[PDB]
C-alpha cells in the first residue's frame, strides 16, 4: 500500500562543501541516501517529494565532518496481512506464480489457490487453470491478491500473496 | 530564550576563542572554502586565525544556560580581545 | 546401562567413540562395540602382533574402518568365522563390521562422555522450548489457547504462558505443553531434515507443518514441535571456521571465486565469471587474498582494492560496490544494499573507472667527512644505506656510492 | 635459517658463529641477535627463542663465556663493553 | 666448523662440536672462552 | 616522505583514506608513496611544534 510520510535524516557532511551551494548538496546528498531504500518499521520508500527543513547541523569535535537533522516527506509503499492488492504476473511456472506489486516480488503457494486451478506442465506456457477454462492467468496478467505473510530479508521485504478467497483472479 | 535578548558575555571567551580556532583550522585542513586572501599563508591555524581577526570565520556559538535553554552567537556578533 | 555411549582412557583405541554391549560388575570389565582399527599393510607383510608391540614407538597406528573378510583374504591374513561374529587374530568381529572387545572398568570412562553426529552416524523423549516462542496447550481442561514460554527448565517445563485476554500464568509440564504457530509467520528448526533454515508457512496441518525455504521456493514439511519462532533472521553460522564470509577461494587454477553465502551442507560460491555454482565444503580449498596487486582501467590509472568505483560498463550498468578481491583481468565488488548474490558481485577490472644484497656487508666509507671510518650496512635502499659504525655508536645515512664493501 | 625457523624478527643473524652465539670484538646495536636460540615445536619444526642486544643500547662484545649450569645443560654469558664519553 | 675455545684453567685451544658438552679435552674444566673475532675491527683514536 | 624515516626531517607512515597505514620504514614500492588530497603524513616532530 503506498503512502506519504514525513521521515527525518541525519546526513553528514565534508568540510569540502562548506561552500555557497551547501544547502543544496544537502538535500542532493539526502535524495541519493533515502531513495531506493527499504526498512521494516516505514516499508519501501519510493520517492521523497519535499524537504521540510534543514536544521542547524552542529560540528562534531575532532572530526571535520557536520551533521544535519533532515526532516523530509517521502513516498513509501506498506503491504499488509490481509490486504487485497493488485499484482502483476511476471514469471509462470509449475511450481506456482510469481508477481510484482510495486516493487515488491509475491509468489502464490498451491494451498493458496482454489481448488479447481490445476497444476499443467503439459501447456508451453505454464500457467493455472481449472477444466472450464473460465479463468486463465499466464504471464503479464493483471490479479488481486490478498497479502499473507511479511518476510524482511537484507533490508528488503519481501511478501508472500493469496488469492484463495472468493472474487480474486483475473478480471 | 530568544535571541532578542542574549543575555550573556558579548566577549568571546578563551575556550572559545580555542576552541573555534582550532575547528576552523581542521576544516581548513581539510579543504574547506577559505573566507580571506590567503596571500602566502599555507598553515591551516594561520589561515584560521586570519580569518578571526577578519571576522570571517562561519561559525555559531550555541551557548547552553544551566536552566536548559541556550543562546546562539555568531563568531562574528562577540568582541574579540586576545 | 546397556545401549550406551562411552570412551576410553588410554591405549591404542583412545578417542574412540564405542557403544556398550554388556556389563559384568563381578569381573570388572565391560564390552564395547566399537569401529576396528586393523592396519592393511602389517597384513600384507604378515608381520606378527608382538613384533608390532615391540616396535610400537615408531609406528603409526591404524585408521578407523569397518572390517571386511574380502579384504583380508586377498591379503592372505586368514579369517575365521564363528556364528554372527568372525575371529580374526583372537577377536570378534560382527557381520556389519563393528568390532566388540572386553576392557576393564577403570580404564573405560563412564561419566562426561558425549558423542558426536558425525560419530553417531557411522554406529548406526526430547523437547525444544525455548523463551519467547508461542505454545498451545494441546492437553487439559484449558485447551487451544496459546501462550509464550516466559520459563524453561527439564523434563518438567513448568513454563507460565500467557494466553489471549489471560494476565495471569498457567502451569503446564512438558508433555502437555505443544508447540503451535499461526499461519504466515516467520519459523526456524532448529532439528529437521533440512536444519537452521527460516520460511514462512501458508498453512499448519495438525501434524506436517509446510513451510518455504528462503534459499529454495521448495517444499520443507517438519515435525511441528521441531518448529521454533524467531524474528531474528537466520545467522547461518558455518562449522568449524572452515571459511569466511567474502572469501577467495580456489575451485580450479583457472577460476577463482568468493563465496558468498553459507550453508548447512551445500556452498554457493561466486566465480570470477559471474555466475553461480553449488560446491561442498571438502572439495573447495582457501586461497590466500592479494593485500597487494595491481590492475588496468578504461582511464588508464591506477586501482587498489578498497576504492569506490563505478561500473560504467560490462556485465552490470551503473553499479557501485567496493572492491575485496582482484584478479588479472576480474575484480571482486562488495556492497550492502544489493539483494542478489548476496550483495557481493564481480566486473571486469578494465571496465572498472576511478570514482637489499647490501645489507649485512661490511663497508668502508670511502669519500666524504666520514671517510675511513668502517660500518656494517644495516638498510639500504638503492641510493642510501644505513650504517652502524664500529668506532662511534652511531647508525648514520651514507650514499651508497661513498661505500667500498670490504672483503675477506 | 628463515627457513626452518619461523619467529625469526627481522635483525641479521649473520653476526653469530656456527654454534649460535656472538664472537668477542663484533660491534652491536641495538635488536641485534647476540645468542640464536631455537625451540623445536611440538618456518616449520623450530621456533626462534634468539637473545637481542637491549634496545637503544650498542657496544662491541667483550668475551664469552660458555660452561654447564647445574643440571649439566650448556650455558652462556656475555660482557657487551660500551665506552661513554662524558656529554 | 673447528670453534675453537680457550680452556679458563690451561688455557688450552680445543675443538668442540655443537651438540658436544663443554669439557677442556686436557684438564677437563668446564668454563671457555670464545676466541676473538676476525672480523674487521678499526677505532678511530679519539 | 621521498626522504622516509631514516633521514630526519622525515615522515614515517602515509594513511590513505581508506584508513590503511603505509609504512616508511620497510621501504615500499614507489606506488606506494603516491600522496593525494585526502591523505595524511605522519611526518617527524619539527621545530616550531607546539
Ligand atoms: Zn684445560
Amino acid at each position: 500500500m503506498f503512502y506519504h510520510i514525513s521521515l527525518e535524516h541525519e546526513i553528514l557532511l565534508h568540510p569540502r562543501y562548506f561552500g555557497p551551494n551547501l544547502l543544496n548538496t544537502v538535500k542532493q546528498k539526502l535524495f541519493t541516501e533515502v531513495e531506493g531504500t527499504c526498512t521494516g518499521k516505514y516499508g519501501f520508500v519510493i520517492a521523497v517529494t519535499t524537504i521540510d527543513n534543514i536544521g542547524a547541523g552542529v560540528i562534531q569535535p575532532g572530526r571535520g565532518f557536520v551533521l544535519y537533522p533532515v526532516k523530509y516527506k517521502a513516498i513509501v509503499f506498506r503491504p499488509f496481512k490481509g490486504e487485497v492488492v493488485d499484482a502483476v504476473v511476471t514469471q509462470v511456472n509449475k511450481v506456482g506464480l510469481f508477481t510484482e506489486i510495486g516493487p515488491m516480488s509475491c509468489f502464490i503457494s498451491r494451498h493458496s489457490i482454489p481448488s479447481e486451478m490445476e497444476f499443467d506442465p503439459n501447456s508451453n506456457p505454464p500457467c493455472y487453470k481449472t477444466m472450464d477454462e473460465d479463468i486463465v492467468i499466464q504471464q503479464d496478467d493483471e490479479i488481486r491478491l490478498k497479502i499473507v505473510g511479511t518476510r524482511v530479508d537484507k533490508n528488503d521485504i519481501f511478501a508472500i500473496g493469496s488469492l484463495m478467497d472468493d472474487y480474486l483472479g483475473l478480471v | 530564550q530568544a535571541n532578542q535578548k542574549r543575555i550573556t558575555t558579548p566577549y568571546m571567551t578563551k575556550y572559545e576563542r580555542a576552541r573555534v580556532l582550532g575547528t576552523r583550522a581542521l576544516q581548513i585542513a581539510m579543504c574547506a572554502p577559505v573566507m580571506v586572501e590567503l596571500e602566502g599563508e599555507t598553515d591551516p591555524l594561520l589561515i584560521a586565525m586570519k580569518e578571526l581577526k577578519a571576522r570571517k570565520i562561519p561559525i555559531i556559538i550555541r551557548r547552553y544556560l544551566p536552566d536548559g535553554s541556550y543562546e546562539d552567537w555568531g563568531v562574528d556578533e562577540l568582541i574579540i580581545s586576545d | 546401562k546397556p545401549k550406551s555411549w562411552v570412551r576410553l582412557k588410554r591405549g591404542i583405541y583412545k578417542d574412540d567413540i564405542a557403544q556398550v554391549d554388556y556389563v559384568e560388575p563381578s569381573q570388572n570389565t565391560i564390552s564395547l562395540k566399537m569401529i576396528p582399527r586393523i592396519d592393511y599393510d602389517r597384513i600384507k607383510a604378515r608381520m606378527s602382533l608382538k613384533d608390532w608391540f615391540a616396535k610400537r614407538k615408531k609406528f603409526k597406528r591404524p585408521p578407523q574402518r569397518l572390517f571386511d573378510a574380502e579384504k583380508i583374504r586377498s591379503l592372505g591374513g586368514d579369517v575365521a568365522s564363528d556364528g554372527d561374529f568372525l575371529i580374526f587374530e583372537g577377536n570378534r568381529y560382527s557381520r556389519k563390521g563393528f568390532l566388540f572387545k572386553s576392557f576393564a572398568m577403570s580404564a573405560v570412562i563412564t561419566e562426561g562422555v558425549k558423542p558426536t553426529l558425525s560419530e553417531l552416524e557411522k554406529f548406526e523423549r526430547e523437547h525444544n522450548f525455548q523463551p519467547g516462542d508461542n505454545v498451545e496447550v494441546c492437553e487439559g481442561e484449558l485447551i487451544n489457547l496459546q501462550g509464550k514460554i516466559l520459563s524453561v527448565d527439564g523434563n518438567k517445563i513448568t513454563i507460565m504462558p500467557k494466553h489471549e485476554d489471560l494476565k495471569d500464568m498457567l502451569e503446564f509440564p512438558a508433555q502437555e505443553l505443544r508447540k503451535y504457530f499461526k499461519m504466515g509467520d516467520h519459523v526456524k528448526v532448529i532439528a529437521g531434515r533440512f536444519e537452521g533454515d527460516t520460511g514462512l508457512i501458508v498453512r499448519v496441518e495438525e501434524n506436517f507443518v509446510i513451510l518455504f525455504s528462503d534459499l529454495t521456493m521448495h517444499e520443507l514439511k517438519v515435525l511441528p514441535r521441531d518448529l521454533q519462532l524467531c524474528s531474528e533472521t537466520a545467522s547461518g553460522v558455518d562449522v568449524g571456521g572452515q571459511h569466511e564470509w567474502g572469501e577467495l577461494v580456489q575451485l580450479d587454477p583457472q577460476t577463482v571465486g568468493v563465496i558468498v553465502r553459507l550453508e548447512r551442507e551445500t556452498f554457493q560460491v561466486l566465480n570470477m565469471y559471474g555466475k553461480v555454482v553449488t560446491v561442498r565444503h571438502q572439495a573447495v580449498t582457501r586461497k590466500k587474498d592479494n593485500r597487494f596487486a595491481v590492475a588496468l582501467d578504461s582511464e588508464q590509472n591506477n586501482i587498489h582494492v578498497k576504492d569506490i568505483v563505478k561500473v560504467i560498463d560490462g556485465p552490470h550498468s551503473g553499479r557501485e560496490g567496493e572492491i575485496r578481491h582482484l584478479f588479472r583481468s576480474f575484480a571482486f565488488l562488495h556492497c550492502k544494499k544489493l539483494v542478489e548474490n548476496g550483495g557481493m558481485f564481480v566486473c571486469k577490472t578494465r571496465h572498472l573507472v576511478l570514482a637489499n644484497e647490501l645489507i649485512g656487508q661490511t663497508v668502508r666509507i670511502s669519500q666524504g667527512p666520514y671517510k675511513g671510518y668502517i660500518g656494517v650496512v644495516k638498510d639500504a635502499t638503492e641510493s642510501t644505506a644505513r650504517v652502524e659504525l664500529h668506532s662511534t655508536c652511531q647508525t648514520i645515512s651514507v650514499d651508497r656510492q661513498r661505500l667500498t664493501t670490504v672483503g675477506s | 635459517t628463515r627457513e626452518t625457523c619461523q619467529g625469526m624478527r627481522h635483525a641479521i643473524y649473520d653476526k653469530l658463529d656456527d654454534d649460535g652465539l656472538i664472537a668477542p670484538g663484533v660491534r652491536v646495536s641495538g635488536d641485534d641477535v647476540i645468542i640464536g636460540k631455537t625451540v623445536t615445536l611440538p618456518r616449520y619444526t623450530k621456533r626462534d627463542c634468539s637473545t637481542f642486544l637491549r634496545t637503544s643500547e650498542t657496544g662491541i662484545v667483550d668475551q664469552v663465556m660458555v660452561t654447564l649450569n647445574q643440571e649439566g645443560y650448556k650455558f652462556c654469558k656475555i660482557r657487551v663493553r660500551s665506552v661513554r664519553i662524558p656529554q | 666448523q673447528p670453534m675453537i675455545y680457550i680452556c679458563g684453567e690451561c688455557h688450552t685451544e680445543n675443538e668442540i662440536k655443537s651438540r658436544d658438552p663443554i669439557r677442556c679435552r686436557e684438564c677437563g674444566y668446564r668454563i671457555m672462552y670464545k676466541k676473538r673475532t676476525k672480523r674487521l675491527v678499526v677505532f678511530d683514536a679519539r | 616522505v621521498r626522504r622516509g624515516n631514516s633521514q630526519y626531517p622525515g615522515a614515517k607512515y602515509i594513511i590513505r583514506d581508506n584508513g590503511d597505514r603505509i609504512d616508511l620504514r620497510f621501504h615500499p614500492k614507489p606506488s606506494d608513496l603516491h600522496l593525494q588530497t585526502g591523505y595524511k603524513v605522519e611526518r617527524h616532530m619539527c621545530d616550531g611544534d607546539i
